[PDB]
């Protein structure tokens, strides 16, 4: 999912 | 000869990305779990490491080309990079004279020793210090430095990237400057270009063997426990 | 009358699990992220709130009967109860002389605005400190208000467990010797019980109103990511 | 899962 890096790269 | 605008303002976004994540000063250093000399040290650099991927992440946005990537290349650079980035970064607060990263008085200053305390062997930290050694010793300008950088996130050898020619091609150009600015800028700089790529190799090696450790740290619950959220995730192999 | 051997042996146990996972002088808080008066006080509250599921854990672990449930029960019951232990032994450094939980000098005393900068309306918090104060009133010996806590951890009515008969025959036994108790050695105590057990209808609500400001918080990443893997997990609903 | 929950509990 990658939920953290989703939200940091905008 | 001489760098064209298209390069130079490369160097503009680059030099100016970094400075906007990465503080000579170490402030933010305290808002970590203080550091402690079974794994001591890991609450602390647990800490020193997400902040940093946090960072990793603000540069990578500001290289050019980088962000016109799908998420999910983007996101398989920065997952499969982060820790090479780590440790290339990490080098501007190295210090040959104590063989440390000093960020701090004794509570922030990271010895070897601090590191083992966070679940590593000392046999792996070697490799480390040599390479901290090694790239610190090439005394790059920070224009090389901020590029080394960027070519290294940019690696079309990447587990889980996809258009990997496209990758390839950001980086091909990001290799040229560097090349061009060391030719203009750079004296002596004769044979540090084949250096630096050498540089990236290493970072290959040190970034597989952290994967093997960090591998056995995750698997037992209560050491992961002391992760975050985000370390979890970048190191992770939900992918 | 008079207690019988069974009972007291209860006691013994209860009073010194909570002794031996409840230190009085609050000096591991030091080794969490430091306090910050979006949501400051985010990272040092979730390293609180972890801090404490770590220690009710322990105490469960020493609850007469509770280890000898299914892991998945035990379980069941910490992920459903825990925020209520949490707000049950979080008591006994409440302070009606000032409305606020003080653990420390300036900065590990909270203050009901310090929750806010964590993620929560103050028209939630209000219920809490009402709590807290009725609570606190009741002015508990240290043997009723470690049977509290074993009672409300061994709730039958939790959504996860299973052998709900089993829990709800060990919280009978642990609330006769609370009666029991009471009645023997509270002066004064010929109502105490009734008020004990509505403390857990209050604990019940606030938990659902936890629940419900917790679950907004963890859907937003860059919150959710200040958040501990213990916490994540006990309060997260991948059950 | 519950991996911590269940290292935790022994
Ligand atoms: C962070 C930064 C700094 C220093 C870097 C360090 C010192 C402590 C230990 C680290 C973080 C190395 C660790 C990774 C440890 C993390 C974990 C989760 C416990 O597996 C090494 C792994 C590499 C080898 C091959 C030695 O196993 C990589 C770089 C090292 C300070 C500042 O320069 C910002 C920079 O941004
Ligand atoms: C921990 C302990 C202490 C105090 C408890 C507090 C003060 C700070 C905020 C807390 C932790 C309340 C919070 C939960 C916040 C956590 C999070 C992840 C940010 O959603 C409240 C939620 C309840 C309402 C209904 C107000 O929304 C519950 C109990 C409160 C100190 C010591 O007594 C040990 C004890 O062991």
């Amino acid at each position: 999912k990658h939920k953290i890096l989703h939200r940091l790269l905008q | 000869h001489m760098l064209s605008d298209e390069q130079m303002q490369i160097i503009n976004s680059l030099v100016e990305a970094h400075h906007k994540t990465y503080d000579d000063s170490y402030s933010d250093f305290v808002r970590f779990r203080p550091p402690v000399r079974r794994l001591s040290m890991l609450p602390h650099l647990a800490d020193l490491v997400s902040y940093s991927i946090q960072k990793v992440i603000g540069f990578a946005k500001m290289i050019p080309g980088f962000r016109d990537l799908t998420a999910e290349d983007q996101i398989a650079l920065l997952k499969s990079s982060a820790i090479e980035i780590i440790m290339l970064r990490s080098n501007q607060s190295f210090s040959l004279e104590d063989m440390s990263w000093s960020c701090g008085g004794p509570d922030f200053k990271y010895c070897i020793n601090d590191v083992t305390k966070a679940g590593h062997t000392l046999e792996l930290l070697e490799p480390l210090v040599k390479f901290q050694v090694g790239l610190k010793k090439l005394k790059l300008h920070e224009e090389e430095h901020v590029l080394l950088m960027a070519i290294c996130l940019l690696s079309p050898d990447r587990p889980g990237v996809q258009d990997h020619v496209r990758i390839e091609a950001l980086q091909d150009r990001l290799c040229d400057v560097l090349q061009a600015y060391i030719r203009i800028q750079h004296p002596g700089g004769r044979l540090l270009y084949a250096k630096m790529i050498q540089k990236l190799a290493d970072l290959r090696s040190l970034n597989e063997e952290h994967s093997k450790q960090y591998r056995s740290l995750s698997f037992q619950p209560e050491h992961s426990m002391q992760l975050t959220p985000l370390v979890l995730e970048v190191f992770g192999s939900e992918v």
